[PDB]
């Protein structure tokens, strides 16, 4: 933030500020699923047709 | 007063690429003292009379 | 550089290569020198001419 508005006495002060930082690293996820050809791709999706 | 983090080491610094493949490898020879002949099974034989 | 290449024998073999870095920080620097302005004005000399 910036300094708080201050009366005229004089001269100005010039104050300081200061700035953070933050730091984050990534993962990596997944999820497999194994079918078999002739079981609804060959044959029919009955099943896993909204796979 | 900004964090090191944020500082010259990384957000004040620009990457550069001058010293890519700029060390050279030794020019080729081989020419100079070796032939080169083609072949196009698993083996080549010579063979010369007398 | 890349593993120079090797006879083909066994089974292949994977490896991996090597990167470097460098930094190098900039620095600040500055000259000043000081005169009057009556005292280069009043002058007809010639000199003082190429500061």
């Amino acid at each position: 933030q910036f300094p708080k508005l201050r009366e005229w006495i004089g001269q100005r002060v010039i104050k300081d500020m200061a700035a953070q930082g933050y730091q984050i690293t990534n993962k990596l996820f997944e999820s497999t699923v194994g079918v078999k050809r002739t079981d609804i791709e060959d044959d029919n999706l009955g099943v896993y047709g909204p796979l | 007063a900004i964090i090191t983090p944020a500082l010259i080491s990384a957000l004040k610094t620009s990457f550069q690429k001058h010293f890519q493949d700029a060390l050279a490898t030794a020019p080729s020879t081989y020419l100079q003292v070796a032939t080169v002949i083609p072949s196009t099974t698993a083996s080549n034989t010579y063979g010369w009379l007398g």
